[PDB]
């Protein structure tokens, strides 16, 4: 069956910006079933564009479909605020995998917090150590967790807020589990983070018991 | 004027049979498809089938074919999306579209969220996330089932620099999730940071003060 192959994964431009989206076919397919799906947080899609070039009703002139065989592209003259969200293209039974138009913005290094497992969660048996890395841009971040002197695996879940409405930025929180057990043979606990933003990884850390 | 009215969110154990619904109105059901549509948490969208309820002709595409059952009532202008047997994979939103003869969705759903799991309701487990120039607090709501919870601060007082994080889905299969925000370190004696956590589900509501230390 036909693959729709959606390129950058990611664009990141600035509102006012043109953007161009591409959506590439596994084999040439007819012009007249390309559609063009619009996605944001917690909303269903809606219809963009269909017919390869034909908008739907409602939908902004800003927007424009074009290509054929197996080229395909949407065009949004001057990106509005509105217009960053996921698009998806689409024909017959298949769908492209998205592509997610994002906010460019001033590179923010993000500000790093570690949180100890308070006394109330040790009572239960389980601890939990939270890594927070606030307000950074571009989105792309790792978090490293470290007990005594050893880089940890498996054992921690990580979460990233969707881009800040005001300030254009992403959070991140990350938290590492551990047996109370495990918690307390232990001393040094640390994050250390990597990012754009800063010239070299940050690290957050404390001692248990201290 | 065209609009599709999806039944509502089901939270099922697997090895459990589901019927989802979908109602057309504002135009003539029985001169347009229905189509279906999975979208798994964090994932993008997938064309599970078709079907025309003026004589009910379906079409499954070759992933979903025998693993789920389209169907129609015109009588009532409703559409049907069902499993015989849930599988924790199955914990997805599902959404039915209108097609035009043509081939695009035109018109959806406000989609249904189904979410299948071998846990039972569960109020959180809610912990403080405890304290240059800038201070952050916050909680930890751990071990919850199902989705979601509610955060606030001071009682919807404290909007800014507050980060709800979505949830996460731990191995037990209990969500987990917290919630941060950042304050001036000047204020850390002269105010109190509370932090209002509600699951409906289990009716819980804490109130969890956030203490350095």
């Amino acid at each position: 069956e036909v693959v729709l192959t959606q390129s950058p994964g990611t664009l990141s431009l600035s509102p006012g910006e043109r953007a161009t989206l591409s959506c590439r076919a596994s084999q040439s397919i007819s012009s007249s079933y390309l559609a063009w799906y619009q996605q944001k947080p917690g909303q269903a899609p809606r219809l963009l564009i269909y017919g390869a070039s034909s908008r739907a009703t409602g939908i902004p002139d800003r927007f424009s479909g074009s290509g054929s065989g197996t080229d395909f592209t949407l065009t949004i003259s001057r990106l509005e605020p509105e217009d960053f969200a996921v698009y998806y293209c689409q024909q017959y039974e298949t769908f492209g995998q998205g592509t997610k138009v994002e906010i460019k913005r001033t590179v923010a290094a993000p500000s790093v917090f570690i949180f100890p497992p308070s006394d109330e969660q040790l009572k239960s048996g389980t601890a939990s150590v939270v890594c927070l890395l606030n307000n950074f841009y571009p989105r792309e971040a790792k978090v490293q967790w470290k007990v005594d002197n050893a880089l940890q695996s498996g054992n921690s879940q990580e979460s990233v807020t969707e881009q800040d409405s005001k300030d254009s930025t992403y959070s991140l929180s990350s938290t590492l589990t551990l047996s109370k057990a495990d918690y307390e043979k232990h001393k040094v606990y640390a994050c250390e983070v990597t990012h754009q933003g800063l010239s070299s990884p940050v690290t957050k850390s404390f001692n248990r018991g201290e | 004027e065209v609009q599709l009215v999806q039944s509502g969110a089901e939270v099922k154990k697997p090895g459990e049979s589901l019927k989802i619904s979908c109602k057309g109105s504002g135009y003539s059901f029985t001169s347009y498809w229905i189509g279906w549509v999975r979208q798994m948490p964090g994932k993008g969208l997938e064309w599970m089938g078709v079907i025309y309820p003026g004589d009910s002709y379906t079409r499954y595409s070759p992933s979903f074919q025998g693993q789920v059952t389209i169907s129609a009532d015109k009588s009532i202008s409703t559409a049907y999306l069902q499993w015989s047997s849930l599988k924790a994979s199955d914990t997805a939103m599902y959404y039915c579209a209108r097609m035009p003869n043509w081939g695009s969705f035109d018109y959806w759903g406000q989609g249904t969220l189904v979410t299948v799991s071998s846990a039972s309701t569960k109020g959180p487990s809610v912990f403080p996330l405890a304290p240059g120039g800038t201070a952050a607090l916050g909680c930890l709501v751990k071990d919850y089932f199902p989705e979601p919870v509610t955060v606030s601060w001071n009682s919807g007082a404290l909007t800014s620099g507050v980060h709800t994080f979505p949830a996460v889905l731990q191995s037990s299969g209990l969500y987990s999730l917290s919630s941060v925000v950042t304050v001036p370190s000047s204020s850390l004696g002269t105010q109190t940071y509370i932090c209002n956590v509600n699951h409906k589900p289990s009716n819980t509501k804490v109130d969890k003060k956030v203490e350095p230390k």
